[PDB]
């Protein structure tokens, strides 16, 4: 069953950068996304971080996946800047706020989609290929 | 008032069972007192102020950790099982927070959280207390409890 992770025009896996402050969800989010083919390109603990690898990887980056609370910078703030430096970026947030307007703020300012935790591996696939139509 | 009672307990019990799967996270006594081991601290911020605390002996947080990660972790002394349980209690503490927070879109109000704090090797977390303290012990199938408190800021 053609994995999922791979980018059938070329045969390449799609790139994903992983931005959480816990390890642990970036392990569970790894385990997700490599089972599938997807190769994590990388990862970050924190919204600065996030916002230096992201542009360092730029054009290869083709979708992030962002928690909201955070040290140093939150996923709201984290989601501003990588719009605001690339229109095109393909962010999908993941966190354990979900309040109804905040999800509609956070696809007001660019996300594609909003995922709640706690996590499962097939939620998780379903939305990530969602953001993936023509 | 802000009624956060209710839904407190559900998130607290609600995120146990959907995280640890292990048949019967049991709802203890809540009351309006008591529990070194390990903390878990998320403060609350916004139009009220107070915290969320989960608090259990470190046997349990290995035994948490290890459930939750899938491997077996026995030594929370070596340094990266460390760094793993702590990084897993405090998102397990950050989802109750979470999830707690956003039912209160019951309220007109407006209910933050902050990046959570891990303190182990203990002194009993004495985070004190002048303020709405509610502690809530859930039971695990063996003796391995895990507390919840809240503490809102009247
Ligand atoms: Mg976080």
């Amino acid at each position: 069953s053609k994995p999922r992770g791979i980018n059938y025009d070329t045969g390449i896996p799609f790139n994903v950068l992983i931005v959480d402050d816990s390890v642990f969800t970036v392990k569970q989010l790894t385990q997700i996304f490599t089972s599938e083919g997807f190769n994590i390109i990388d990862t970050a603990a924190d919204g600065e971080e996030a916002v230096i690898k992201y542009k360092n990887h730029y054009p290869n980056i083709d979708i992030v996946t962002l928690d909201i609370t955070m040290p140093k910078m939150d996923g709201i703030t984290c989601l501003s800047n990588i719009m605001e430096f690339d229109k095109n970026a393909r962010v999908i947030m993941i966190s354990a706020l979900g309040k109804e307007q905040l999800v509609k703020d956070c696809l007001i300012k660019g996300a594609k989609t909003f995922i709640v935790k706690p996590l499962d591996r097939a939620k998780v696939l379903q939305r990530v290929m969602s953001v993936f139509v023509k | 008032r802000i009624d956060y009672i209710e839904p407190f307990l559900d998130a607290a019990s609600s995120v146990l069972r959907d995280m640890l799967l292990v048949e019967n996270i049991e709802m203890g006594k809540p009351g309006l007192k008591s529990i070194k081991g390990v903390s878990v601290i998320v403060g609350l911020a916004g139009s009220v102020e107070g915290s969320i605390i989960i608090d259990m002996d470190i046997e349990t947080a290995l035994f948490v950790a290890s459930k939750l990660n899938f491997e077996e972790y026995d030594d929370f002394d070596d340094e990266e099982t460390k760094e793993m349980v702590a990084a897993t209690l405090t998102e397990v503490g950050n989802i109750i927070a979470g999830n707690f927070v956003t039912t209160l879109h019951a309220k007109g109000f407006v209910f933050d959280i902050t990046p959570p704090a891990f303190i182990y090797g203990e002194n009993m977390k004495i985070s004190n207390k002048g303020s709405e303290a509610l502690i809530v012990p859930f039971s695990l199938p063996d003796g391995k409890i895990i507390e919840v408190n809240i503490a809102i800021r009247e």
